[PDB]
RNA sequence: AUUCUCUCUUUGCCUUUUGGCUUAGAUCAAGUGUAGUAUCUGUA
RNA sequence: UUUAUACUAACAC
RNA sequence: GUAUGUAU
């Protein structure tokens, strides 16, 4: 019962919007707030940063 | 200089910490491992 | 190295003693330390005061007193909103003080100038812009309630003032553009009678006697309304309408 | 604070080849501690 | 007893070897689950009732090479996009 | 003949390992009992 | 009414 | 139940 003490673990806990035009610049602004913070965690760091460009493009270019 | 901080308030945050006992344990590593980023960085050939 | 100021605030003298102090007030756009310059203009007036630093009042081109532009002689907002030459944009407490130490930054660094050809080709623009843009059953049925001093305007509130104000002492005018409508009340009788016989079928009128949810309603009788007068002018919509319109009316009698 | 100069051009000598025996040689076993594995991460006892 | 205290104790390693998470990801956690939870709470009331202002830092494209057609139609697709 | 998608076989690529440093940084599972509240289980 | 867990604990020996 | 922060 030594690789069965394992599994059993993993199984366990394996089992354990929007609207307006107002609403969403809540949702786009907060979104923004998220990236910028992560920018000043890590300066550099490119998966943050080219991420935050895509991003924006898909809502306002 | 007392009241230079109360119409002003502190320098941005770096000026100097100027080691002392308590953080030389610390400081003394944190060289270490960025002296050994240094050399792997230039042990390392130029693409792998 | 005295500063920008114009002309129009130095004054009516051509001799003028003024005062430096090299470290007052941090500027208000900029936010950063600056000489605050002091002078008088005349006899007993209250002194002059520049209010910006001149890294700012290069950028946004102004008597650093007045603010005024220089060219001539509008406000600065007044000037940003209507030519929109350089098309700034910040507005903020702390976004502002970046933006406009970023055009120091700029302006510093490459010497980019505020080109006056350009700036006057867009007020002699914006100028032709302006100008391409621009009853015998009433007095019965009025006269029944007049027997049983307010005017309803029926089918700009300057004009209406105007108009209305030259035929007697007025109480009170409004108006409610959605409403598209205007109560003009007088102070005598005679004069709103007056005003009744002189102001019907004329330009700038049905001039009779006077009597989320209030947001649709009165948007509703704004499309009702602009029916009733293309319609004389010249279906589900206009019959339904109608209804609307009958339904007000018995309210109204009712009450 | 603001943003620096624009860099200039980079100009390096053309870059040498490299293989993929000498990709592999610098090949990096993640190394594995007898104290210090904290978070889970379990390791079977066969790679001890 | 002895077969009862047994099954416990395997029970109770089951439970440490599956989290590592510790008391400040449990804790960390907890607050987005109430933000979250206070929102859903907080946007029922408004239909009930029923960095943007400026750009953060601008940094400009580079230089006047080719552009201006370019930026025309970019500005009447954001309006559409909303 | 080319391009795109799906399926199978063989092979490649990783995130640093969950931030770092000390005297393994440091010590060792006798607690029980009552009262109240909340959740779950059974009784043509 | 019984059993378990946690919260009551800003308890007590 | 404070040290320490979140909301009005
Ligand atoms: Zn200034």
């Amino acid at each position: 019962x030594x690789x069965x003490x394992x599994x059993x673990x993993x199984x366990x806990x394996x089992x354990x919007n929007i609207t307006d035009l107002e609403e969403l610049q809540e949702f786009q602004g907060r979104k923004r707030k998220e990236f910028e913070d992560a920018i000043r965690r890590n300066r550099l760091a490119m998966g943050h940063w080219m991420r935050y460009g895509q991003w924006e493009l898909d809502q306002k270019e | 200089n007392l009241l230079a901080r109360q119409f002003e308030g502190r320098h941005s945050t770096g000026v100097a910490k100027q080691i002392t006992k308590q953080r030389v344990d610390s400081h003394q590593d944190l060289e270490l491992r960025a002296a050994v980023m240094n050399d792997i960085l230039d042990m390392i050939p130029e693409g792998i | 190295e005295f500063p920008s100021i114009c002309e129009r605030c130095l004054g009516d003298n051509s001799y003028v003693r003024m005062t430096k102090e090299p470290l007052g007030q941090e500027c208000k756009i900029c936010s950063k330390p600056c000489t605050i310059f002091r002078w008088i203009k005349e006899r007993g007036q209250k002194p002059g005061k520049t209010q910006i630093c001149v890294g700012c009042a290069r950028y946004k081109n102004c008597c650093q007193s007045c603010m005024l532009d220089l060219q001539f002689g509008l406000p600065i907002a007044l000037r940003d909103a209507a030519l929109k030459l350089v098309e700034s944009g910040p507005t903020n407490d702390i976004n502002r003080e970046f933006f406009a130490q970023n055009q120091q930054r700029l302006l510093s660094n490459g010497e980019t100038a505020y080109d006056s050809q350009e700036a006057s080709a867009a007020a002699r623009n914006l100028v032709k812009k302006v100008e391409k843009r621009e009853x015998x059953x009433x007095x019965x049925x009025x006269x029944x309630x007049x027997x049983x001093a307010s005017l309803n305007a029926e089918r700009a509130d300057y004009k209406i003032r105007k108009h209305f104000e030259q035929y007697g002492p007025l109480k009170s005018v409004v108006c409610s553009h959605r409403a598209k409508c205007a109560f003009v009340n007088f102070k005598t009788r005679s004069s709103a009678e007056i005003a009744a016989a002189a102001s019907p079928d004329g330009n700038v009128l049905k001039v009779q006697w006077g009597k989320x949810x209030x947001x649709x309603x009165x948007x509703x009788x704004x499309x009702x309304x602009x029916x009733x007068x293309x319609x004389x002018x010249x279906x589900x919509x206009x019959x339904x309408x109608x209804x609307x319109x009958x339904x007000x009316x018995x309210x109204x009698x009712x009450x | 604070r603001g943003p620096p100069s624009p860099p200039p051009p980079v100009l390096h000598s053309p870059p040498r080849k490299v293989s993929a025996q000498e990709q592999q040689d610098w090949q990096i076993p993640p190394s594995i501690s007898n104290w210090k594995n904290p978070k889970g991460y379990t390791i079977p006892l066969d790679k001890r | 007893d002895m077969d009862e205290d047994e099954k416990e104790m395997l029970s109770e390693a089951r439970a440490r070897l599956a989290n590592t998470q510790g008391k400040k990801a449990k804790r960390k956690d907890r607050e987005k689950q109430l933000e979250l939870t206070r929102r859903l709470s907080h946007l029922q009331k408004r239909r009930e009732l029923k960095y943007n202002a400026s750009i953060p830092f601008e940094k400009k494209p580079a230089i006047g090479f080719y552009x201006x057609x370019x930026x025309x139609x970019x500005x009447x697709x954001x309006x559409x996009x909303x």
